[PDB]
């Protein structure tokens, strides 16, 4: 709401949300952070879950 | 016995599989320690009770090092 | 009969034969979202001679 | 019988005390038995453990060590032939993470 990110339709803004990974006993926030785009429409047919790992890896880098 | 030897061979196989599993789960144990743990949960004991012990005992040997 | 099955596959878009006479092999499962990729499979024995492989893929 | 022997050996080895007349050994042994005779513990559910093994395998493929991930799934699949399995497994899980190796001396 503070920055320029808000300017888009509420559905795709809702579909972006934070996400955790497998936690460690020796945990920190820099160990575990991710963004999750939610696919619940028919659009899962065009984007599969193995390509989501790629976005995660590039975002991690 | 002969089948008891091949059984013992398979127990060496299982403790090596568990050694791979320990080394990429990157624990403080060596082979002989996890053998003792295998004895402990072969007779039936809590892993959540053993883990707190191993976790303070490894911290109670850096306390007087 | 063949051509009526063909127009059962263009103006209906659904395979309904209880016998194997058509070049499409419909699956009983109707999946969740992997439906589109996998439910329809080319039967390569009920390809007739007046229809090449290209035509069958295209109409499928 | 042999449980008490195993407890004494584990505390002697891991705590690195090779004297049984050390009072620190005795206090740690009393600590250990008081911990064992106490129970507040969530008795483990095997289904959660299976999901955890899957999640570790997923974290392996996310961080792109495919040989480690595939060997890990293959080893766990071979291991679960024929309860004691899950006990041992969850112990190994609980004891440490936050780092990962890459499996030297592997051709089988």
């Amino acid at each position: 709401r503070a920055t320029n990110a808000q300017f888009d339709s509420p559905e795709i803004l809702r579909r972006l949300d934070v996400r955790l990974l497998e936690v460690s006993p020796g945990d920190t926030g820099w160990d575990v952070f991710s963004l999750d785009y939610h696919v619940d429409g028919p659009i899962a047919t065009v984007f599969t879950r193995e390509c989501m790992s790629h976005y995660l890896r590039v975002f991690n880098f | 016995a002969a089948a008891a030897a091949a059984n013992l061979n398979a127990v060496r196989e299982t403790m090596d599989v568990l050694l791979e599993i320990s080394r990429i789960l990157n624990t403080g144990l060596d082979m002989e320690t996890l053998s003792i743990c295998v004895r402990l949960c072969e007779q039936g004991i809590n892993p959540e009770a053993l883990s707190s012990v191993i976790k303070e005992l490894r911290k109670a040997t850096e306390a007087l090092k | 009969p063949v051509l009526s099955f063909l127009y059962r596959w263009i103006y209906d878009g659904e395979l309904e034969d209880t016998y194997h006479e058509f070049f499409v092999a419909s699956d009983p499962t109707v999946k969740t979202d992997r439906l589109w990729h996998d439910k329809y499979t080319l039967r390569k024995s009920m390809i007739p001679s007046f229809m090449t492989m290209d035509q069958s893929r295209k109409v499928l | 019988a042999q449980q008490e022997r195993d407890v004494r050996e584990l505390v002697r080895g891991v705590a690195g005390l090779q004297d049984e007349a050390d009072p620190n050994f005795q206090l740690a042994l009393n600590f250990a038995w008081s911990n064992f005779r106490f129970h507040r513990f969530l008795d483990v559910n095997s289904h959660k453990i299976e999901k955890t093994i899957e999640g570790i395998y997923e974290k392996f493929v996310i961080h792109s060590d495919l040989s480690k991930a595939a060997s890990w799934k293959r080893l766990t699949e071979e291991f679960l032939n024929a309860d004691a399995h899950y006990s041992i497994l969850s112990l190994l899980l609980c004891l440490s993470d936050s780092p990962s190796n890459s499996s030297y001396v592997e051709t089988p």
